[PDB]
């Protein structure tokens, strides 16, 4: 909301832009406290009762530092290799080889 | 609003640091628990402990039961005080076992107040042993004190060790092992640790920055 009128005003352009820095860093500062897995699949998607409903709702807003942080990128990391999970650390060498073999 | 006008008479007596309206209350000897719930949930040691009152602290461990002595030592390693936590190592229940040594998750079965904080959950992440929090916070004299007793940080495996543990470890919480290995390496990486921790320090140094 704040976004959208920042570019409906435009003569009051730095201070809503200056609020929405508030909006994120909030959410960035509670994305950092959590320890245990629970907290993090807790937050990344929301009330169950994958799926990473939080996540892609932050891909529209444009929130980046909610996305660049560690804590939620580990946790793309294990769906991204999600059967795999020995390949997860290999070198180009090794992966240069898959890719040649699917394509054959 | 649980408590009495007792507990309340205590409970202000020792967050002010009252010697002898707290010595009577503790001498009367009737109708008193040490322990005890007030606004979030405090102690006697840990309202006595977050002041530094030394004279009420000396008090309050004579009587045999108090539960929560370890959140005690850690606000007391998170704060720069020393002689308070010389007077928490001096305590006899607490020295004669493997409590420096053992995180407070994995200290034992752990259904114990021991290391409990309110009671969601514990006062830091359940992996941070008392050393580490010294190393972390860079009390040159607590670590000492702490290395005398006998409790040496465990350096943790490596990456792809393939172990028993760090698979049961590894299966279950990913995240809170990645993050355990972090804690332990912010805890050999620093100078209070390095420079009393063990003899010639700067191979140790050049050889832990690879």
């Amino acid at each position: 909301e704040l976004a959208k009128l920042a570019n409906i005003e435009k003569e009051f352009k730095n201070d809503y832009r200056k609020l929405s820095m508030q909006c994120k860093d909030f959410v960035v500062g509670v994305l950092d406290l959590c320890r245990d897995s629970e907290e993090v699949e807790a937050i990344l998607n929301g009330d169950l009762e994958a799926s990473l409903s939080r996540v892609k709702l932050a891909i529209k807003y444009e929130v980046k530092k909610f996305v660049a942080h560690p804590n939620c990128q580990q946790q793309l990391l294990t769906i991204w290799y999600e059967n795999l999970s020995g390949l997860r650390e290999q070198t180009i060498a090794i992966k240069c080889l898959v890719v040649l073999v699917v394509a054959l | 609003t649980s408590l009495t006008a007792e507990e309340e008479r205590f409970l202000d007596a020792a967050e002010y640091g009252n010697i002898p309206v707290v010595r009577k209350m503790l001498e009367e000897s009737k109708t008193l628990n040490v322990n005890c719930v007030d606004y979030m949930g405090q102690n006697a040691l840990q309202l006595a402990v977050g002041n530094e009152h030394l004279e009420v602290t000396e008090l309050l461990l004579k009587k045999e039961n108090l539960a929560r002595i370890g959140d005690a030592l850690l606000l007391a390693i998170s704060k720069g005080y020393v002689r308070i936590v010389e007077a928490i190592l001096n305590h006899p229940g607490f020295a004669a076992s493997k409590r420096l040594t053992l995180s407070p998750c994995e200290q034992e079965l752990q259904d114990d107040d021991f290391y409990a904080y309110d009671e969601d959950g514990t006062r830091f992440s359940p992996d941070i042993t008392p050393i580490i929090l010294a190393a972390h916070c860079q009390k040159y004299e607590v670590v000492h004190m702490l290395l005398m007793k006998g409790a040496r940080i465990e350096r943790p495996h490596d990456y792809f060790c393939k172990c028993g543990d760090c698979m049961e470890k590894q299966r279950h919480d990913s995240f809170s092992h990645s993050r355990s290995r972090i804690n332990a390496y912010k805890g050999l990486a620093s100078p209070a640790y390095l420079s009393l921790s063990s003899e010639d320090p700067v191979l140790t140094a050049l050889e832990l920055s690879n």
